[PDB]
DNA sequence: GGGGGGGGGGGGGGGGGGGGGGGGGGGGGGGGGGGGGGGGGGGGGGGGGGGGGGGGGGGGGGGGGGGGGGGGGGGGGGGGGGGGGGGGGGGGGGGGGGGGGGGGGGGGGGGGGGGGGGGGGGGGGGGGGGGGGGGGGGGGGGGGGGGGGGGGGGGGGGGGGG
DNA sequence: CCCCCCCCCCCCCCCCCCCCCCCCCCCCCCCCCCCCCCCCCCCCCCCCCCCCCCCCCCCCCCCCCCCCCCCCCCCCCCCCCCCCCCCCCCCCCCCCCCCCCCCCCCCCCCCCCCCCCCCCCCCCCCCCCCCCCCCCCCCCCCCCCCCCCCCCCCCCCCCCCC
């Protein structure tokens, strides 16, 4: 139709959570929002690889953190690497 | 079009079998091939080629 | 009835990047439960380190919204976002610099 | 129903524009031969970014130039760009 | 003199004040309309009759700043690397041969 | 053992037709099918690509050919264009 | 001896040649072996990265070739 | 005894015309073969190497280093030296966006 | 100019690693025909955005002139690779035990499919309100005109005495 | 020998002459427009919940191939002598930057109409799926043939030195 996805609202929430009393232009949210994109379309396309490599047609979370680690320089990596594992713990807590 | 250029390049060397050589040979002599092929080709070597200002004795 | 962003604890919504995830998937592919979680925690890891230093240089110049030349400051001025981040900043100029010999 | 024929444009990237650009790449000092040798590079570079993005346009059957094709083209080359997409 | 030597800035000094300017600022460098022109012309000997969204001019526009200033950044580094300040159409082409580019 | 597909025969029937007294060494081959696969995949990608940016499904000869016209310098994708409309023709009035 | 000392002033010496140069300067040859560590690291840690992923303990030719192409430095004949 | 000296850059364009004629490797492989281990070690122990993989590794740097030393020459001859020095190769893998 | 000593080339030759030609197989592609389903093209339809045309005014641009600066060239020097001859301990090729790399064959959490359902972003549309940038208005600087010794602080002889 | 006290000699290091009209620059201030900001539904959209597959893991089985070693072979490092080369300095002319002046074209603001493009809705040619039939390509094993490439001999040409 002609609803176009976003994830401005969710990159507000984060600022909120960082920077209570700061506000972003729109010039600076359509950075973010193409930013975002451009991260997860790296990402899916090196987990698709990654699973095609292997003769695997699921990609799980560990193909998601073996793209990350190929993706992020060093030290962003492990932090990344431990908020995903984090929330994957998480999520399965519940089921 | 590649078969086609490393083949002549092995002929002109009086030999039978095309080789990475003569592939390496193909492409970087022809603008189009070279742009488009960026891969490195083990075993081609480089296009022979010494800058003027080296090659020299001057006078 | 809990979100699964929310039973995963994170703000980037899992249940789309789980749908975008099927359908960037490869025919016979298939999507396992975890996937789109660990992505939204990737996601929103980096908006946060992006955000976070950003947010820095809005303050150090007496501002209130980060600009395109805000996220410029911080991504050039960090050795590994300036790393990841390739991309062209419309708006954002450069770190300024000037040669020693130039002086 | 009418016309205007376009030529020489590249001139229209002035000499105090290209002296603009310079100095926010660092640049002190400029030889008279630079700005000749800037609009040609300038050329090719817009020449290989349109030419993409008119393919994505035709492509698509549009006769519209989008945002979105210049910014898939400049993507194909390498040159992402952040602010209209990627 | 009378009302003695009018005041004069040293070959140079004009110069540095400019790239402290212009690396601060963020707008761009070249005049809307005759890009826009140019954008025209280019695109127009390769397929006539085209129409353009205002943002497609604007990110062309964009992208080439972006690419001209990095590019005289490296142009710059050759000069310098030669022991020059002032930088030549020979520096342009090193650092696009480098670069791998051509033209 | 588990099959591995190449590309070797296809490449030494073109060898044939190009030049019929001429052979392939080893090495030769292998460096042949890694540049007829490494195309193949520059291809379909940007055809997929093309696909989707025009919210379509189907890979037709179409992006083919815009991506040839995309990923190939001039006179190839002028000669390339032209051996592939050529192939669809002869293959579309058949039985 | 330090193995990136196994990379000797001959053998960059030659890699030099091919690469058309006439004259070397004496601190050329550590710098090169800076610079091919550095390289070296880069590929490995991609290539050990796609191994450990695939359960294995032995890195292969398909391990360093995709860690090649992932840095925009594809090479042919070694499959893929 | 026998005095015969050729001068100083004529042995030196032999080479250059004989390594540009030729395809073999360069770098001697067991030295090589270890300094691949030993930066692999750092990233995962105990780790076995297929031959091909370490051939490939070797291809691969030699093709990088040859090619580096063609941009360090331009930028040698940009500044009027016949000589590389290392601000030459570092010119060049500043331009080429490698930086180190 | 010649010799003197080398490398290099050309043509020819031989063995051997590499390549090929053969037969044989079989699970797996490949192709067929038939049936059913689905992506998409046309065809309006309506709305949205893009050239275009108008007018007014000031910042941007161009041209000009002058002088200072900077690049190029030339020379010289000390110094640093190139070349040479010499010496030698690892590397290279071949052979052999051993250990994972595949290959296989299930079964079970896990993933999809289908159906239903309750939230969940998502424009649209006034509407108020709220940072921001530009304009102004002073205020504290770094250099262009150079400047003019005046010190410490090595530095390199230099010479003479010890 | 050698060493030590002169002895200029820059040299760099402040230092002490005066900027001084821009050059920011920083604080203040104020309209303004765009950025939110509620409303307002609302198609979407993501969650759940059975119901039904299903692919992947995992142990087991297999078995080329990796490391390792020994025996055999070769590249490296070297200290030294030489000469050129990079560097440094000086000299000189040309070129480009600063400034001035005048001008105008880019910008800004408005609207407006018409193209054109997207969205939906309708329709249907086209692709998939399926089962069956069939061919079939990669592999193993084989195993005769062969193109290559190092080697050799003889000759020619080049370079360096005299």
């Amino acid at each position: 139709k002609t609803r176009k996805e976003s994830y401005a609202i969710y990159v507000y929430k984060v600022l909120k959570q960082v920077h209570p009393d700061t506000g972003i232009s729109s010039k600076a949210m359509s950075i973010m929002n193409s930013f975002v994109n451009d991260v997860f379309e790296r990402i899916a396309g090196e987990a698709s690889r990654l699973a095609h490599y292997n003769k695997r047609s699921t990609i799980t979370s560990r193909e998601i953190q073996t793209a990350v680690r190929l993706l992020l320089p060093g030290e962003l990596a492990k932090h990344a690497v431990s908020e995903g594992t984090k929330a994957v713990t998480k999520y399965t807590s519940a089921k | 079009e590649v078969l086609e250029l490393a083949g002549n390049a092995s002929k002109d060397l009086k030999v039978k079998r095309i080789t990475p050589r003569h592939l390496q040979l193909a492409i970087r002599g022809d603008e189009e091939l070279d742009s488009l092929i960026k891969a490195t080709i083990a075993g081609g070597g480089v296009i022979p080629h010494i800058h003027k200002s080296l090659i020299g004795k001057k006078g | 009835a809990v979100s699964r962003s929310q039973r995963a604890g994170l703000q980037f919504p899992v249940g789309r990047i789980h749908r975008h995830l099927k359908s960037r998937t490869t025919s016979h592919g298939r999507v396992g439960a975890t996937a789109a979680v660990y992505s939204a925690a990737i996601l929103e890891y980096l908006t946060a380190e992006v955000l976070e230093l950003a947010g820095n240089a809005s303050k150090d110049l007496k501002v209130k919204r980060i600009t395109p030349r805000h996220l410029q400051l911080a991504i050039r001025g960090d050795e590994e976002l300036d790393s990841l981040i390739k991309a062209t900043i419309a708006g954002g100029g450069v770190i300024p610099h000037i040669h020693k010999s130039l002086i | 129903r009418h016309r205007k024929v376009l030529r020489d444009n590249i001139q229209g990237i002035t000499k105090p524009a290209i002296r603009r650009l310079a100095r926010r790449g660092g640049v002190k000092r400029i030889s008279g031969l630079i700005y000749e040798e800037t609009r040609g590079v300038l050329k090719v570079f817009l020449e290989n970014v349109i030419r993409d993005a008119v393919t994505y346009t035709e492509h698509a059957k549009r006769k519209t130039v989008t945002a979105m094709d210049v910014v898939y083209a400049l993507k194909r080359q390498g040159r992402t760009l952040y602010g209209f997409g990627g | 003199g009378g009302v003695k030597k009018p005041h004069r800035y040293r070959p140079g000094t004009v110069a540095l004040r400019e790239i402290r300017r212009y690396q601060k600022s963020t707008e761009l460098l070249i005049r809307k309309l005759p890009f826009q022109r140019l954008v025209r012309e280019i695109a127009q000997d390769f397929k006539t009759d085209l129409r353009f969204q205002s943002s497609a001019v604007m990110a062309l526009q964009e992208a080439s700043e972006a690419y001209l200033v990095a590019l005289f950044e490296d142009t710059n580094l050759c000069a310098i690397h030669a022991k020059r300040v002032t930088i030549m159409p020979k520096d342009i082409q090193l650092a696009r041969r480098i670069r791998g580019e051509r033209a």
